[PDB]
RNA sequence: CGCUGCGGGAUGAACCGAACGCCGGGUUAAGGCGCCCGAUGCCGACGCUCAUCAGACCCCAGAAAAGGUGUUGGUUGAUA
RNA sequence: UGGGAUUAUGACUGAACGCCUCUAAGUCAGAAUCCCGCCCAGGCGGAACGAUACGGCAGCGCCGCGGAGCCUCGGUUGGCCUCGGAUAGCCGGUCCCCCGCGGGGUCCGGUGCGGAGUGCCCUUCGUCCUGGGAAACGGGGCGCGGCCGGAGAGGCGGCCGCCCCCUCGCCCGUCACGCACGCCGUUCGUGGGGAACCUGGCGCUAAACCAUUCGUAGACGACCUGCUU
């Protein structure tokens, strides 16, 4: 039913069409973890093409003018907003089924979450190359909440490794149990193994 | 062009222990201990010998800049085993 | 007791880039990524189904507030498992992204 | 860190292609990127082949850096790769993956009933060692 | 994230709500101060202390004037929030919770 | 498709059962009993091409089908003529389908012979009274049916 | 061209294709195939190139002389 | 009125090019510039707390339910979760040691074009009678009690003791179940969302604006304030 992207080690662009394809086409889609996006190229070339656009205001009335935005999930949605209709109603809906946050919030820190092998940045780039990582950048030109936003995170890996010992524990006692009773098993085992499981 | 290998090698003396986590060398020795990464290189480190002896270092397909890097890990780590076997001093004057 | 059809995703109508030819659709269906996989589709009657304040006449059942449109599956829009359709009476352009139904009548499988 | 390589006498499995499926062993080396292959027990006659074609598997043979084939045939009937070849889980789940997939519909039943009662079996066991060290922690 | 008054509040304070205190019935804060002679709000307020122990980090303070020592012609007081800045949460709450009313 | 055959349903109101061919008539439609102990189907007409073949199949020939079996007798019987044309009628002679014993007798006398060989292969009971769906990725044109 | 619409050139008097009764099906030209936007969601082929102003498709809408142990190719002449 | 990243520049280590070299990889200091701070305003932007209408007729909130009728559309099993690396990873043992039964490392054993595989996993959807064989005590009558976190935006669930009740998973034996006579919107989230009609207990009793007054305020609007005590 719904969508959701783990955007650490992913690249700006590459994702965004992705995923602006998928949203007209009715689909709902959530992308978290906004600050592990990468760039290509590296700090100083892409933190100038940042303060290039903020030297660009309306003269007159800047309280109007085109608003800047810093924070990293509102900087992907103003990428995407660059991939679509938004001067028409659908592409307006479009917009409105699309959530970006910075972080993974409680609602979404208890599911499984996806990745796309055509937009990382192992798989797109050559080694020997720079990248620029776009939680730092924001840092550099006015977002405030880096440093809180990092001891968060860090609560909610301290209680992830707790369940993975007790999944990890439970594989243990779910694989001592089936060489246990494997003569009572015997039968129905065969047959899987037979058309392409268990083997 | 591209060529296929280059390599080139360390030894070491008795009186060192050194260790490898890929690409994470961990010395040891007299005056102590040295660690250092080595992770933005792309490298195959490998130590042979009885008592990792002897290191050496190679790269595989590389262009003239990649080949360069290979002489550079070698130089630090020759600087690394002198000091925790000997330690650097450098004298300084007034004038 | 459950689902007898298959799912797909109405796209947009056939197009240049400045006009449109209204009178053929375009279908993405799901798990249909290639052009060699597309030839069981073809054709198979579609539907497009929805809800109107009105009560309606209904083959077998009494009247509720559904209707239908029918189609017929006819060939393939390039390399990538998108599809072609026509139907009676051309679609309304408030369907676009929304549901319709493939079913799998006339079988020569 | 590395331990396959490409070798005269390196074989290898080609995964796309018009021979895909099939083993195959190396003769030579043209340049970064090709080579001359040869499977004379595989229906593959010689030709090139390029290497984001195949994969490297981890036998290996003996013979010169060109031959006239009827030396290959030997060293491969030699040592029976053929045997060995369909002893590795590699094949195994190869070969299972087809028979998924040509699975039938009446096939596909009698598994719906048995993969069922497995897991009630193993689901109800782990349920009673959990109370035994639930009660034997102390 | 949470907040809590006491159980007394003189009037000068309760005109501040109350933009016309002559045709109201003064019916603030009288139900909220009977869960201060009650057992189970002892019970109720003091499992939220708890929580502002844990889950807080920034601790404030309403406090407000006493307006019938001045000849103005004025009788609302005026509220405001203080910060208490010290050592540690716990420490504030403590100094706080003697220190209200 | 042939005589032996299992085939899935998937139009009318016996839909996605699984049942089985005895033959074609001379209409082009074909007959299917899918036997009425286990799925509720009796002897009826249809159509080859509103059903799926299934690659599975036992062995029929030797199976006794009635001659007076035909086009001439599975079929309707309404639109009487005799009627006062005015009022709130005109479908009101019994407004039902009623069965007449002959049906049955025909039904007994097939499956009392077709029934044995059905339970000479194990579990073909169980797939004959389920009931065929699609679920979450099972597209259909992967499987092999 | 003016008297002449249409597909492409983001837009456009003349540039490129092609000239018009009203409709259905198929195929093309010139251009193109990340998303806006129709179509490569080919397991495409061989190389070059890193720019603290990168480059990006006739008409066309921006730049030269001279230079550079930046890097890849080649010619000539010498030395081992 | 205070900081951060860096320019121009000067330096470290160090290859290519045995040597040399501020650069190729990698580091350091660095400014009336830049960004933030302090400072002004506060979003078709959220939050916590208070009180919630008995008058000559009135009226509302919570819980629990029986029937109906209007308007607005979607949909047609579910997936309750390690961190991260990529010229390397995963599991088990934890033989051996470090951090307060837990985690970190060395040494070992298996796996690795990932079978402790999302090319995946769970879940069965024809009902009923009895009459035999393998595998077996699970649940709840909006059931009997407490423990919590959750606190990043929960709008969230979970594990031991009782009043009761029952025989469901697999394989065979026996039949019934409108067999509606070839056919389209069948099949589930659904007691959906919003108003109006609506059937008993447990609970509730007020505010804003105008008129009036004040001048710290003011073109008029607005704003600061006082008056049955
Ligand atoms: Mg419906
Ligand atoms: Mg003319
Ligand atoms: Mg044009
Ligand atoms: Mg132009
Ligand atoms: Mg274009
Ligand atoms: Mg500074
Ligand atoms: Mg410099
Ligand atoms: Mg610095």
């Amino acid at each position: 039913q719904v969508l959701v992207l783990d955007g650490r080690g992913h690249l700006l662009g590459r994702l965004a069409a992705i995923v602006a394809k998928q949203v007209l086409l009715g689909r709902k889609v959530v992308v978290v973890r906004c600050e592990g996006i990468n760039i290509s190229g590296n700090f100083y070339r892409n933190k100038l093409k940042y303060l290039a656009f903020l030297r660009k205001r309306m003269n007159t009335n800047p309280s109007r003018g085109p608003y800047h935005f810093r924070a990293p999930s509102r900087i992907f949605w103003r990428t995407v907003r660059g991939m679509l209709p938004h001067k028409t109603k659908r592409g307006q809906a479009a917009l409105d089924r699309l959530k970006v946050f910075d972080g993974i919030p409680p609602p979404y820190d208890k599911k499984k979450r996806m990745v796309v092998p055509a937009a990382l940045k192992v798989v797109r780039l050559k080694p020997t190359r720079k990248f620029a990582y776009l939680g730092r950048l924001a840092h550099e030109v006015g977002w405030k909440y880096q440093a809180v936003t990092a001891t968060l995170e860090e609560k909610r890996k301290e209680k992830a490794k707790i369940h993975y010992r007790k999944k990890k524990q439970l594989m243990r006692l779910r694989k001592q149990a089936e060489k246990n009773v494997e003569k009572k098993i015997d039968r129905f085992t065969e047959v899987l193994k037979t058309h392409g499981f268990l083997v | 062009m591209k060529t296929i290998l280059s390599n080139q090698t360390v030894d070491i003396p008795e009186n060192v222990d050194i260790s490898l986590k890929g690409r994470t060398v961990i010395v040891k020795g007299p005056r102590g201990t040295l660690r250092r990464d080595f992770n933005h290189i792309n490298v195959e480190l490998s130590l042979l010998g009885k008592k990792k002896k002897r290191l050496r270092v190679d790269k595989w397909w590389g262009n003239r800049k990649e080949l360069a890097t290979v002489r550079t890990i070698c130089s630090h780590v020759q600087n690394m085993i002198k000091g925790v076997t000997l330690g650097f001093r450098y004298k300084m004057r007034s004038v | 007791s459950g689902r007898l059809w298959c799912k797909a995703i109405f796209a947009g109508y056939k197009r240049g880039l400045r006009n449109q030819r209204e009178h053929t659709a375009l279908l993405k269906i799901e798990g249909v990524y290639a052009r060699d996989e597309t030839e069981f589709y073809l054709g198979k009657r579609c539907a497009y189904v929805y809800k109107a304040k009105n009560n309606t006449v209904t083959p077998g059942g009494k009247p509720n507030k559904t209707r239908v449109i029918w189609g017929k599956v006819t060939r393939a829009h390039g390399n990538s498992g998108m599809v072609r359709a026509k139907f009676r009476s051309n679609l309304p352009a408030k369907a676009i992204g929304h549901r319709i139904r493939v079913m799998l009548y006339p079988s020569r499988i | 860190v590395f331990r396959r390589f490409v070798e005269v006498g390196r074989v290898a499995y080609v995964s796309f292609g018009p021979h895909a499926g099939k083993l195959v062993a190396i003769v030579d080396v043209i340049d970064q990127n090709r080579a001359l292959v040869d499977g004379p027990c595989t229906r593959v006659r010689r030709q090139a082949m390029p290497f984001k074609c195949m994969q490297l598997t981890d036998f290996i043979l003996k013979f010169p850096h060109s031959a006239r084939q009827k030396y290959v045939r030997k060293a491969w009937e030699k040592a029976d790769i053929n045997t060995k070849w369909a002893a590795t889980r590699w094949a195994k789940k190869i070969e299972a993956r087809e028979r998924k997939a040509k699975m039938t519909d009446f096939d596909r039943y009698k598994v719906m009933k048995a993969k069922k009662m497995r897991n009630r079996i193993i689901k109800n066991e782990v349920k009673k060692l959990q109370r035994a060290a639930l009660l034997k922690a102390s | 994230f949470k907040t809590v008054f006491a159980e007394h509040i003189s009037d000068e304070c309760k005109r501040r709500f109350y933009k016309n205190w002559h045709k109201s019935k003064k019916k603030a804060f009288t139900k909220y101060c009977k869960k201060w002679q009650d057992d189970a709000g002892k019970r109720q307020l003091d499992k939220d202390f708890s929580s502002m122990k844990k889950y807080c980090q920034v601790i404030r303070v309403l406090a407000h004037t006493q307006m019938r020592l001045l000849p103005l012609r004025q009788k609302k007081a005026h509220l405001m929030e203080i910060q208490v800045n010290g050592g540690t949460v716990a420490e504030k709450l403590d100094w706080a919770r003697e220190r209200l009313e | 498709i042939t005589p032996g055959t299992i085939l899935i349903i998937l139009t009318g109101r016996h839909r996605g059962k699984r049942v089985v061919f005895l033959k074609q008539l001379s209409s082009g439609l074909l007959l299917v009993t899918g036997p009425l102990s286990l799925n509720r189907v009796p002897l009826r007409r249809t159509h080859q091409k509103f059903v799926i073949a299934t690659s599975t199949k036992i062995d029929i020939s030797g199976v006794k089908i009635p001659k007076h079996l035909t086009d001439a007798y599975f079929k309707k019987k309404q639109l009487r003529k005799p009627r006062h044309q005015e009022g709130e009628i005109f479908d009101t002679e019994k407004e039902k389908y009623e069965i007449t014993e002959q049906r049955k007798v025909d039904q007994k006398a097939v499956d009392s012979q077709i029934l044995p060989k059905i339970k000479a292969v194990p579990q073909l009971q169980g797939y004959l009274r389920s009931v065929f769906a699609l679920t979450n990725g099972v597209y259909p044109h992967k499987l092999v049916f």
